[PDB]
């Protein structure tokens, strides 16, 4: 039953996600790798389902077997609307995976300038380091994205 | 043929990556965890 | 992309400063050869 929700949240079947959670299917149902419906919704870029899942009380700081949150995925894959909705629903902006990588690190690395500003707005630690001691600035300088490096001083 | 490969039990879990050590020039053994980061993503198992 | 080739790390200096490929080279998309150039009525062109 919770399996159907994982598959439906991934597929973007907005209609089926509501029908399944009307039968009280586990909204924090994890797959083999530890991905919730909110992970699959954040990754594949389903805004309507992300909201519907969070309004039905989905763990916003749910983490996979490597410590990646839906915010990690949303930020990394240039999903501006989903990042905002997640952060509005109290998603740890300074969340770290098993590598020490943050939603800012990922957004910064792919050069999603709009998302970086939204993350900083909610108090994203700019000096936050990964396991290799790299900031979002270190990334921008190495990438040579001077537009992004300006925002992080 | 002669095939070298990990015994099944040492290549089943993502956490087994860190159990694998490589020898540096200075002679010290370095775990994969020291110089590598990992994350889950989606890709095709059959590209047409 | 040229962006990814540019940030290839050649070496790190003793003072911890990085030497990237873009610090010793220009990185652009360009012909395998610049040997064959065609014009159609004096206008820049390719063909088969």
């Amino acid at each position: 039953l919770g399996k159907k929700l994982l598959e439906a949240a991934r597929a973007g079947r907005d209609d089926e996600v509501r029908i399944l959670m009307a039968n009280g299917a586990d909204v924090n149902a994890a797959d083999v790798v530890g991905w919730t419906p909110l992970h699959l919704a954040a990754y594949w870029g389903h805004l309507e389902i992300v909201e519907v899942l969070l309004k039905n009380g989905a763990d916003v700081n749910a983490y996979d077997t490597l410590g990646s949150t839906p915010l990690h995925l949303a930020a990394h894959f240039g999903h501006l609307e989903i990042v905002e909705v997640l952060l509005k629903n109290g998603a740890d902006v300074n969340a770290k995976d098993d590598n020490g990588i943050t939603p800012l690190h990922l957004a910064a690395n792919r050069g999603h300038l709009e998302i970086v500003e939204v993350l900083l707005k909610y108090g994203a630690d700019v000096n936050a380091q990964d396991k290799f001691g790299k900031t979002a600035f270190d990334i921008s300088i190495n990438n040579g994205n001077e537009d992004l490096a300006e925002i992080l001083q | 043929k002669v095939y070298v490969m990990s015994e099944a039990k040492y290549r089943m879990l993502p956490d087994d990556i860190g159990d694998w050590y490589v020898r540096a020039a200075d002679g010290q053994m370095v775990p994969f965890s020291a110089f590598s980061s990992s994350r889950w993503e989606y890709g095709s198992p059959r590209l047409e | 992309s040229t962006e990814e080739f540019g940030k290839i790390l050649l070496k790190v200096n003793q003072d911890g400063s990085r030497v990237l490929l873009r610090d010793v080279a220009k990185i652009e998309l360009g012909g395998e050869n610049y040997d064959i150039i065609a014009e159609f009525n004096g206008q820049p062109a390719s063909g088969l």
